């Protein structure tokens, strides 16, 4: 997971 | 309807930047009004950056502009630890319809899980709608920040909703909208990251707004  | 309660959402989102005092504006995210001149925004949009306070903030409410000395804006927390969306002050910004109502009761969680939902969000103020798969809760989430010089952080979260589903860069800060008509549709979080077609969002409860 990245953040967005 | 999950419409009507995305109509609200889309009514209160802004679009969030960060610049240098007599810079451009960096467009990083949405933040969504809640009540009074109050926002959740997740914090990793800008408290990772040097000298963060120093920064004008900006807010986009349709093509009309708000700008604040970063210094100036009043963040607090939604619960104890780090939970990365926050609420924010924003003393210049216009009042926003309370919105409160709208978001799941803690005790009602377990209505929301096993259903599907839809992030109600926007790429830099297009609106879109985003289809998430039955929801599960992680009791704790981690994800991948990555800063302006391309240097990551780890970011771990506490109860955090994860669906499947497809998202792109700048949906954060859009919110998540049950499915499920037995609980109004509630709004569930915010959205905080996605990957491998997961998409993670932030529980935000009634209860939160307590904390003013
Ligand atoms: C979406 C908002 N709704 C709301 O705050 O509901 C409160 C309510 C509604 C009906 C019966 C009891 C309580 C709104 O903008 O009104």
């Amino acid at each position: 997971l990245a953040a967005q | 309807s999950t419409l009507e309660i995305a109509g609200l959402v889309r009514k209160n989102l802004v679009q969030f930047g960060v610049g240098e005092k007599n810079g451009s504006v960096r467009w990083v995210m949405n933040a969504l009004g809640v009540k009074d001149d109050w926002l959740l925004v997740p914090s990793h949009a800008y408290k990772f950056e040097k000298d963060y306070e120093m920064m004008e903030f900006y807010f986009n409410r349709g093509g009309t502009y708000y700008s604040i000395s970063a210094g100036n804006v009043v963040i607090q927390s939604l619960d104890v630890g780090f939970q990365d969306v926050v609420l924010m002050k924003v003393p210049t910004i216009p009042k926003f319809r309370d919105i409160t109502q709208h978001f799941i009761k803690k005790g009602d969680v377990p209505r929301a899980l096993n259903r599907l939902a839809t992030l109600v969000t926007t790429v830099n103020g297009t609106p879109m709608l985003i289809s998430e798969g039955p929801l599960k809760m992680e009791e704790k989430a981690t994800y991948v920040h990555k800063k302006n010089d391309g240097t990551t952080v780890d970011l771990t979260v506490d109860q955090a909703w994860r669906g499947k589903g497809e998202g792109l860069p700048g949906m954060c800060g859009g919110a998540l909208v049950s499915s499920n008509q037995s609980i109004q549709n509630a709004i569930l979080g915010i959205h905080v990251a996605g990957g491998n077609s997961i998409l993670v969002a932030k529980l935000v409860t009634q209860e939160m707004f307590q904390n003013i």
